[PDB]
């Protein structure tokens, strides 16, 4: 090999859109020889060099090499105004260090149209139900949905990645599962989705019976 | 016994048949009965640490492949042309009960020694558990 | 308990003879194998594993042999005929089960055997008691 | 009761260098552990006789250094086999009286053409036979 | 370069619709790499649950960019064999390969399990664009090659896109299929229909239609 490969990945959508969570690029290095393990991480933020990054200890892989995981926290603003994020590792075994940058998607950003769906009525003989949760036309494909009732997050619901559509823009439906029961007592389920391009990043859709 | 050896020989002018078990016909040592001429396989009467080694003259490309209990542990090749050479091969392993241990050829089987090369697989156990 | 196991290479082997005498000593735990011959004496009765890999350059065969109450048995031969000048590994092994006193030794064919004498690389005889009798 | 042993394969895709202390990285047997997988150095706590072989495939011209030694690693014999154009399996074994923290490993040379790979192995094995 | 086992092989199986589909014929391909200019020459050999065929068709190599060919040889496979589960195998040779390498493909066997399809209508709050979504859910299926169309009066639809499928919490898989269409269609009371193509439905296939209600 040439040397050691770096992986550079943004944080979680969830992480940059709540304030009480911390957002984080992570820099991977794998295939690091038992020869030389020891790996030299620089970051730099569009240039400027930053240092409250943070390595882990090394990993033994299965296939006898080492995996190197460097941390750097970013802030929400940051990420959001798309500031430029270059990892920089070095090794003895690599000829040059090797370099990696990431940023958020720049296009066009374009707001998501909720839409919740009740049941079809021939499901409706079945004990679950299937509550549905349309998301289109958004950019980027960077998006978080979830369910909740009553105040409180629901646990059944499975979401489809994004999915490219006609005009550019991503969609994907999102199932939350349910005792017929609940669906019938007319109970108030809320998508709720959270995504750059929406007022104040954040929307919600109810769906209920009758 | 409680102890476990052999040394089988191939004693035919004919190689083995391809991508198949290599059979080894006749016998220099096998007190346990532990290598099934009728088979070609080795079956472990007495679980432990064992040594297997083979020595196959060869007078065109040959492979030979070292199974244990179906999974292929060991692959080893030799390429010629006409003229004799002796491929060999060999693997520490610790045996269960009733495991089979076996050699075989791929699409490169020959094992058509010259007139004076023979081929031989031994195997025998050093650790008794 | 006994530990019979040796190996022994070759540098200044005397020449003469079909029997391939491995002069120098690397391992011989309770001196079974005797450097001036070439040859193996067995004192503890038991199953053995023998072993060679001799350096040719052009064409060798090889047989283990051995001898009981001076009985020789002759047996597997192993061979390289390459024969193109170029260093060949012909290797070759067996267990015997052998009696007090029986001999091993390694033996060439007269008509191919060519054994690489030199310091560029080795040749070695080599064998250990597996279980006693 | 001291049961000793190793088989280990080079899976490495990389190529030696003159000098170099072979790496079998894959481990098929390590009873005892004394056989460092990540390396290819066996190391002696139990002192006493073993066997030690290998068996290398190969595509051209190669010669190995059986070593032995403790903090200063000394040679034993050189096997050397040679290829033209074509593809080998050689073999090489000794038998070596063993004092406790000795290492036996396998050194490169200047003929380093050895294939490490599924089809076509590279093994390095040891067992104990005697203790001391 | 000379670093490698000699030549590499890698199988590929056979599109999810031409399986399931007839107007397409099923195709299993077998493409080799790594193999070096030294030796260029590559043959394969096709086995049918051992049984050999050589009805199979090899197309020209090609170059690749760090000095390797890129040989490939399609078998032509039948519905009824890969549908049954019927094991094929492509052995490959090569001198600078050391062993013969050879691969085996097939169906991707399960309970079945039969899927469930719903057809959902426009949300209220979607009727104010000029361009509504139809959904076709798909759910409880096994294993995940499936197929789905639209269509409505006797012609395929042409604006749809369905999700890849999708697992779920009980191991069968899920998907859904959005068809866009002007308004004014959904409002004349066309009625759409979603098909689902599937090996554990009765007859391989299932229909849900959708119109708006009753009224006009």
């Amino acid at each position: 090999l040439g040397g050691p490969s770096v992986f550079l990945f943004p944080p979680k959508p969830k992480d940059t859109l709540m304030i009480s969570r911390t957002p984080e690029v992570t820099c991977v290095v794998v295939d690091v020889s038992h020869e030389d393990p020891e790996v030299k991480f620089n970051w730099y933020v569009d240039g400027v060099e930053v240092h409250n990054a943070k390595t882990k200890p090394r990993e033994e892989q299965y296939n006898s090499t080492y995996r190197v995981v460097s941390v750097l926290t970013v802030l929400h603003q940051d990420w959001l105004n798309g500031k430029e994020y270059k990892c920089k590792v070095s090794n003895k075994a690599l000829p040059a260090p090797i370099e990696k940058t990431i940023s958020k998607a720049k296009g066009q950003p374009r707001e998501p149209q909720v839409y919740t769906l009740p049941p079809s009525r021939d499901e409706l003989t079945k004990n679950q139900v299937s509550l549905t949760c349309l998301v289109k036309g958004f950019y980027p494909s960077d998006i978080a949905v979830e369910w909740e009732s009553n105040g409180q997050p629901e646990n059944n619901y499975k979401t489809t990645p994004p999915v490219l559509d006609s005009d550019g823009s991503f969609f994907l439906y999102s199932k939350l599962t349910v005792d017929k029961s609940r669906w019938q007592q007319g109970n108030v389920f809320s998508c709720s989705v959270m995504h750059e391009a929406l007022h104040n990043h954040y929307t919600q859709k109810s769906l209920s019976l009758s | 016994k409680f102890q476990s050896v052999f040394t089988v020989t191939r004693q035919t002018h004919q190689p083995p048949a391809p991508n198949s078990l290599i059979r080894f016909n006749a016998v220099l040592t096998n007190p346990q009965g532990d290598y099934d001429t009728s088979t070609g396989k080795f079956t472990c009467k007495v679980p432990g640490l064992y040594y297997f080694v083979y020595h196959a003259s060869h007078t065109a490309n040959l492979c030979v492949l070292l199974y244990r209990s179906g999974v292929k542990v060991v692959t080893f090749c030799g390429h010629t042309s006409k003229t004799n050479q002796v491929n060999s091969g060999g693997v520490l392993l610790r045996l269960q009960v009733g495991e089979e241990v076996w050699l075989a050829v791929n699409d490169y089987y020959d094992m058509v020694g010259i007139q004076g090369s023979d081929s031989v697989f031994s195997g025998f156990l050093l650790f008794p558990d | 308990q006994p530990r019979p196991a040796f190996s022994a290479i070759r540098r200044n082997p005397p020449m003469g003879g079909n029997v391939v005498i491995f002069d120098t000593v690397i391992t011989n735990q309770e001196e079974p194998y005797q450097n001036h011959s070439g040859r193996f004496v067995c004192t503890v009765p038991g199953y053995y594993y023998f072993t060679f890999q001799v350096l040719s350059q052009w064409e060798i065969c090889l047989s283990i042999v051995s001898s009981s109450r001076g009985q020789v048995r002759r047996s597997l031969g192993f061979c390289d005929t390459t024969n193109k000048g170029l260093f060949q590994v012909v290797s070759g092994g067996m267990v015997l089960q052998l009696q007090q006193g029986d001999q091993v030794w390694v033996e060439k064919d007269p008509k191919k055997g060519h054994i690489y004498q030199g310091s560029e690389a080795d040749s070695v005889f080599s064998g250990f008691l597996i279980f006693p009798s | 009761t001291q049961k000793i042993a190793f088989s280990a394969t080079r899976t490495i895709n990389v190529p030696l260098r003159r000098d170099q202390t072979i790496r079998f990285d894959h481990v098929i047997t390590n009873m005892n552990n004394n056989y460092e997988p990540r390396s290819g150095k066996f190391t002696c706590k139990v002192p006493g006789l073993y066997y030690f072989t290998y068996h290398a495939s190969s595509r051209g011209n190669l010669c190995v250094n059986l070593m032995r030694g403790r903090e200063r690693a000394q040679k034993v014999v050189t096997f050397c086999d040679y290829a033209y154009n074509t593809f080998q399996v050689t073999t090489g074994g000794m038998v070596l009286k063993l004092e406790q923290g000795e290492n036996v490993f396998l050194q490169a040379t200047d003929k380093n053409s050895l294939l490490g790979m599924e089809g076509a192995n590279s093994i390095f094995s040891g067992f104990l036979l005697f203790p001391d």
